[PDB]
DNA sequence: GTACCTACGGCTTATGAT
DNA sequence: GTACCTACGGCTTATGAT
DNA sequence: ATCATAAGCCGTAG
DNA sequence: ATCATAAGCCGTAG
């Protein structure tokens, strides 16, 4: 059985490579900026219960975890992607705090996924808060046993935070890393008008950070990038002359090198340079960093201005390296180039919603808490009657059927709001004192202890139904007002900012 | 190259071989331990292979043992193996290598393509065991077609209507009609929101000789509002506006809905109202109308539960046919028993494979790798 | 800070090294012969709850967990191992029912760890039986936060039914499979006579056995293995030739190799002895085998009678190869050379001390529950002094002080063996009708329901007591009686030899 | 070789750098990262390295790194790092691998041993942390040592005995040796079962000169084995027996126990009476029978509690101590900071050495392997 | 995605020496 | 115990051609 | 003197 | 013609 086929099968295979990478695998998305990669492990470290003020825990046990259940692509790619975010010189804000040789700026690589040790941070517990409360979707991993949350309910902008770099079929993003108090300043500006203009946002951000300190030489770029989504910056690394007070001779000194260079890569060329005498005026080249800082010495050579040696340098040498900003991401599962603003309005909306989702749990759970709470306090209520009913009867379902068929008295002791102390699906015809009870009820009664039976657990009971009572009114009032529902994200965002500020680490030098 | 991964087979006449090509370690094992050892091959890979466009060049060369075992490298002289085949994983990763080794065949040697010597392997793609019933599902149409079927074991319905046991093929045309109408909703439903949608379906009829009368727009719309509001178990609501955008008339609802925070409006036009997508809703609507499905009676096949939704009786069904079925999906040949793989895929009584051709001299190559054609080419929109 | 140290440092240092390692890594225990790390891999298997009536599991959470938690040395020790259970032709009993690629007879390795599936087989439940009870002695993990069995209460005396060979230091073992049949019943016999000689156990244990079935021709070297501890024995492929009916030639079928042999190799190594003239008679040589059977052919030259051509590929073709028999295992954490009867003695002390340990075990637990049970049905005796009691004590601790404090009244219709249905710890000052209480009495009787309360509960009740009753003194039996203890292990031996019995594969052939 | 893995310091003049050894991926990477880049040195090593004596051959050579990059292999002409040492793991393959290394040295370069050139480190064992209390421990003892003085923290017991509040060095020497006591008879525990090793200790005394009597004999044979029963928790019992093995009586008890299923006796002879461990023992029981230890009150520090045995309230101090404390163990130098392995290893004011000499010449290295010195070795019995 | 080095004993098989 | 090949886009840097 | 062509690296994957 | 010497492979480890 071989039917013909054309050859135009190949267009049709091709095409869906295409689109399952560039939605699955390498851009990020605006709502929360984590590749399904990052995802799905702090989704596995949460569900494992590996908190940060616990003790550390093997990478092999995360590894095999995660390859096990959600993320079936091999290890080497999973424990890279690990290995990357504990390194405190390659994200502004870390998110895996670990233990042990992850590497350093001289190129070396870590260990083997044998010697490590991990555990969450402070920060990634912020990342995951309310997750349980039904605030998000579930999506079933790939043979459909189990759920996968689909965006992760954020309290950080992380797309602008740290930013990724990908490379898909068609397309290709890059985005700087940027510092918190400010971005947390601009979300408050934009929250207290809807219509800020592109120079109020810039006013209240200046521009990126990065985790190693540099000098920006061009506002053009920078502008240009947030204004369109396009553009190019300058990186300059940091640098003076020195000369003894007595005769001496002139000498560099080099602090911080630009973001993502190879130090030794750096040292080697510049000795090739040196030997094949295309720059002048370098005798030597030595070297002093150490645990208190990188410490770079290059010694002129005599009669030498050397200033002219370093901006050929400058010129030349990597310490001063150009980048390619480019804005891309997913809004509704297609890449759109968006700037600064569609990212603000888009975190302001999702916050919206998944504070209006959390306020409706809630609401709901602490209904059927004190519906249950009621039966059983107009339970406590008559007991005798209760002890002889069951004393009586044979079969305890025939008790339960003969408590719900007989009314109750609802002593005057026993005995709130107008309404909404009752669930949505229970029926008018129940609690019309006259008083009826459910199934549910009374399973809930037969389901007490003696220890119910003393003067604490009244008086206990009375002070839960009125807790309950006054979080469900406020509840109603948070839903029903929008100026409180701004307040409440408003107040969140400044304990965020006062918990997780800090200090700039580069600086900005126009021109 | 001959040595170290080619296993041939005990023939040594071409045009009766059969020569096989997968991925190396995981996949070759299962392959050499369950293929036939009289007139089977199999040459193992590794990874990915190099373009031939994007990186063109006669020296570069890493592998070659392909050429190296299958002719000269011209052709008409040495004619080896007149059969190839391509198996290949069911990932995206598959189709991928698979592209890649048919643009190499074609901007290689185009007289083996022509002379229809090439062929495409057809692995299965799910395994349903349901107790004793066993079964095997290559494709998803299929899979949904006997997701379909299994629900719909024979079922009888019973409402008051003109049928009294409303069962059969006629039911089973209607809930094909209805899947299709909600595939198409469900891909619609990037554009309007999902409830007027849904409410449709039931809401009476609409026509353009209603734009006359102000007070059919407005009882039409006043149903329709006071019914979203009523089925709204979320934290919503819904508003009702009446325009007038013409000379005199052309009367236009509009609806108003409230979200978590902003409000968005969903003007009605004439083009809207012509719309096939919205004949085919309302075609469906007036079917499911004629019904009278309200006081409905299916058994499959020894219950039976009177609901108030059609759609509500079809997930209940669909619940009770999917209790108790087991489904293995295979995402790898390095994973199913070489007895299975022989007897799905290298049987040349029960195998299903797939031939070639050449059609014609396009540019679809071309267009392969410049990146502008890889700019354009995504217009799936 | 430099103090002189001699150079004698040598000695003890790999002294250390070679006493670590014979005692932890190769040689197995003649109480179970297991190797430490099959121990630690189905002890984390049965820990992560992975039985055989459930669905299968990714290789990767097993191999992770393990390293993880109990044995840190690497990955591929440990595939390795695991891998070595589930193949079929390499065990006589397999251990870990699996799927996937596992190799074959071929020489071709199994698949990545990213693909197979592997779950425990009915028979490993019998290994492991009785876990959970006390049997054993638990050792802490390499950081001392874990507890990990010693020797496992096995039910079958794997030591000589699968054996094993390592190499260690200073010794090295090999000892071949066995029937299980056999061994069982040979157990019985030295069950019922202690001083049986090794004629009589040699009379119901002919030899060895095989996965794949061979020919066996000296008895000399079993003899004076099992007797001594060391021998040699010969292993012979199964052949015949074959005449057609008619004119035709005269050809060679091969059915099944010997243990242990690379198919391929010995393929290759045949077509370069032909090659080499080395051999006379062979013109050609093709393969039919399939999945009916292993079928080897080989084309006779014309005009040869061929069995010569048989004996000469017998003395000098892999088809027979010899087998070096030498038995040495961990007695007490030393290593001695062991014969048959040793190795049945120490399996029926060690199961002897397990029955004993898993009935002192049992016996406790049922004390606990009917010293419980008794003040629960005395305090369901009298119920509404309770109930008063109860209503008018404001605090549960109060409450429960009062209730021991008073007597009791133990009504007639409350009111087994003289004594033993009391713990040993209790004091005589209780239950002296006269009765008192304890606090945790107490508190059980303030842990009761309503649901308690019917006619149903009483009955029910009653019925447990005396079936606990019946319990105790059969137990007390059991452990008095050493006769009932023998009938108890002999009917546990026969029923396991009724559920695994199996056929004979291999053939002796003597001389 | 010198190339690839081997990174030298600044300074070029021999007698002054320093050469360490080590695994090579897992831990150069720490040890680069966490080195002076003055007058250090590294060179990593894969796996491990073949002997010299079970595999001969002047030709066998695949490193050679090591003797390419420390001279020309002949030696007094080049002399470069006049210093080496041996960072090597824990571990038991620790050890194996350096007892390699070492006889590799011995049998090639004779001369850069005798002249004290090799060294050997002593990386830390344990890492102890008491919320601010920090400590570096390296060796068993020493954290056992460790163990008993936190245990020991200044407690004070109260029995009534001459002293109202016995306490100090005395008690801290009291328990040193009751735990070396202890210690010697979980050794010597192979022999003989264990309950009557731990009853002698409360038990009477005895001497020789006992034998005249029977009645005294019995007697303390009776109190034995009531108190056995007594205190016989598990599934056991206990039995007495009198023997008379001489001309006229030479008195000796035998005891019989029944374990689960067969009774094994034990004879006291005069060999065992005079026996050394025996003698000590007896010493050990009588200064603990002179203590009058029962009613008994020691505090650490904020609580104290009244027992009946010195061992219990030994159990519960350690307990007490032992609640809150946190101990890591590195078991491989690529797991620790490159800081923390600066200043426990390689800091030349902190770190702790060890040379190495050459006393005389033997044939343990003869004996290393001819497998007859190795089966007949293992005499630790 | 994939190949090639070492230890440890006891068995053999191949090969050149006396 | 450990090293070296491939895809995918956008940036650069080096190098020889016109 | 000015332009076309060949490389290397960044992160998930094989 | 008969004896001493050098190899290869089996399974947990590095
Ligand atoms: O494929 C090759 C070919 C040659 C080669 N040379 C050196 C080398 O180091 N390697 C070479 N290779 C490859 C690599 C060895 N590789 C084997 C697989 C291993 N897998 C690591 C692992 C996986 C899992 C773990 C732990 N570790 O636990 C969770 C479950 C999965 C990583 C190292």
């Amino acid at each position: 059985i071989t039917p013909v086929n054309i050859e135009e099968e190949l267009k049709s295979s091709y095409l869906d490579y295409a689109m399952s990478v560039i939605v699955g695998r390498a851009l990020p998305d605006v709502r929360d900026g984590l590749k399904p990669v990052h995802r799905r492990v702090l989704y596995a470290m949460n569900v494992l219960g590996n908190d940060w003020n616990k003790a550390y825990k093997k990478s092999a046990r995360v590894v095999g975890d995660v390859i096990g259940k959600y993320h079936p692509h091999g290890d080497s790619a999973v424990y890279d992607t690990i290995v990357r975010m504990a390194q405190p010189f390659s994200l502004r804000y870390m998110l895996v705090d670990g233990q042990g040789n992850f590497g350093s700026i001289d190129g070396d690589s870590a260990a083997a996924m044998r010697y490590t040790e991990i555990r969450l941070a402070k920060i990634a517990h912020e990342l995951m808060a309310d997750l349980e409360k039904e605030t998000v979707d579930f999506v079933d991993n790939y043979d459909g046993t189990e759920k996968i949350p689909d965006v992760m309910p954020t309290k950080i902008p992380n797309l602008l935070v740290n930013g990724s770099s990908g490379i898909a079929v068609g397309m290709a993003t890059n985005i700087p890393p940027h510092n918190l108090t400010e971005v947390i300043n601009g979300c408050l500006a934009y929250i207290d008008d809807e219509d800020i203009s592109i120079e109020g946002l810039m006013e209240h951000i200046p521009g990126p950070d990065f985790p190693t300190a540099a000098i920006i030489n061009g506002r053009r770029g920078i502008e240009e990038a947030y204004r369109t989504g396009r553009g190019k910056v300058y990186i300059r690394a940091r640098a003076e002359v020195e000369v003894d007070a007595k005769t001496g001779r002139e000498t560099i000194i080099v602090h911080e090198i630009p973001y993502q260079v190879n130090k030794a890569r750096l040292i080697e060329k510049i000795a090739e340079l040196v030997k094949e005498k295309r720059v002048e005026g370098i005798s030597a080249l030595r070297d002093e960093s150490d645990k208190d800082g990188m410490r770079i010495v290059i010694e002129v050579k005599r009669d030498a201005v050397g200033e002219v040696v370093l901006n050929n340098l400058y010129s030349q040498t990597q310490l001063q390296v150009s980048f390619g900003i480019n804005m891309v991401a997913l809004h509704h599962g297609q890449p759109k180039i968006m700037n600064l603003k569609d990212i603000i309005a888009a975190f302001v909306r999702h916050r919206r919603e998944v504070v209006t989702r959390r306020t409706i749990f809630e609401l709901r759970k602490a209904r059927d808490r004190a519906h249950i709470l009621e039966a059983l306090a107009v339970a406590l209520a008559n007991i005798d009657p209760i002890i002889e009913l069951i004393r009586h009867a044979p079969t305890p379902a025939e008790a339960k059927t003969a408590l719900v068929a007989n009314p109750w008295q609802l002593g005057n002791v026993a005995a709130a709001g107008d309404d909404a102390a009752r669930p949505e699906w229970l029926e008018p015809e129940f609690g019309v004192g006259l008083y009826y009870l459910t199934e549910q009820q009374a399973q809930a009664i037969l389901d007490l202890r003696l220890q119910k039976l003393t003067g604490l657990e009244h008086e206990k009971l009375l002070d839960e139904y009125k807790e309950l009572l006054d979080q469900i009114a406020e509840l109603l009032r948070i839903l029903g007002s929008a100026d409180r529902l701004m307040e409440v994200i408003r107040e969140e965002l400044e304990l965020v900012r006062e918990q997780f500020g800090d200090k700039r680490r580069t600086e900005i030098t126009a021109n | 190259g001959l040595p170290g991964k080619l296993a041939d087979c005990q023939e040594r006449d071409p045009a009766l071989s059969e020569l096989y090509l997968v991925e190396g370690d995981s996949a070759g094992g299962s392959a050499k331990q369950g293929r036939n050892r009289k007139n089977q091959a199999i040459l193992p890979l590794k990874g990915k292979i190099l373009n031939v466009e994007k990186a063109r060049f006669d020296k570069m060369l890493s592998s070659q043992e392909v050429a190296t075992l299958i002719t000269a490298l011209y052709n008409p002289d040495k004619l080896r193996y007149h059969s190839i085949i391509i198996m290949t994983d069911a990932d995206v990763d598959g189709s991928h290598i698979r592209t890649l080794l048919l643009t190499f065949f074609y901007r290689q040697m185009p007289e083996i393509v022509e002379r229809g010597h090439v062929y495409i392997a057809q692995p299965p793609l799910y395994k349903v065991k349901k107790g004793k019933q066993e079964q095997y599902i290559k494709d998803d149409e299929a899979m949904d077609q006997y997701q379909i079927s299994i629900a719909l074991d024979g079922a009888t319905l019973h409402t008051n209507a003109s049928a009294p046991a409303l069962a059969g093929e006629a039911l089973e045309k209607l809930v094909s009609e209805y899947n299709a109408t909600q595939k198409m909703i469900n891909r619609m439903e990037r554009r309007y929101p999902k409830a007027m949608l849904k409410e449709l379906i039931y809401q009476p009829t609409l026509t353009e000789a209603d734009l006359s009368d102000e007070q059919t727009v407005t009882r039409w719309v006043n149903a329709l509002v006071s019914e979203l509001n009523d089925k709204e178990q979320h934290g919503s609501q819904w508003k009702f506006d009446v325009h007038t955008n013409a000379e005199q008339n052309l009367f236009e609802p509009i609806v108003r809905v409230r979200t978590h925070g902003v409000d968005t409006d969903y003007p009605l036009d004439h083009e809207f109202i012509t719309g096939g997508e919205y004949r085919r809703i309302c075609t469906l609507g007036e079917k499911l109308r004629g019904l009278l499905e309200e006081d409905a009676f299916i058994e499959r096949g020894e219950r039976r539960q009177p609901v108030a939704s059609f759609e509500q009786a079809l997930d209940w069904l669909v619940k009770e046919s999917r209790r108790g079925l087991s489904i293995q999906r295979y995402k790898g040949l390095g994973e199913m028993n070489p007895e299975q793989l022989w007897e799905t895929t290298m049987d040349p009584e029960s195998r299903r494979m797939l031939r070639v051709t050449v059609k014609d001299a396009i540019a679809a190559d071309q267009l392969f790798t410049t990146l502008m054609g890889d700019a354009v080419e995504p217009r799936r929109a």
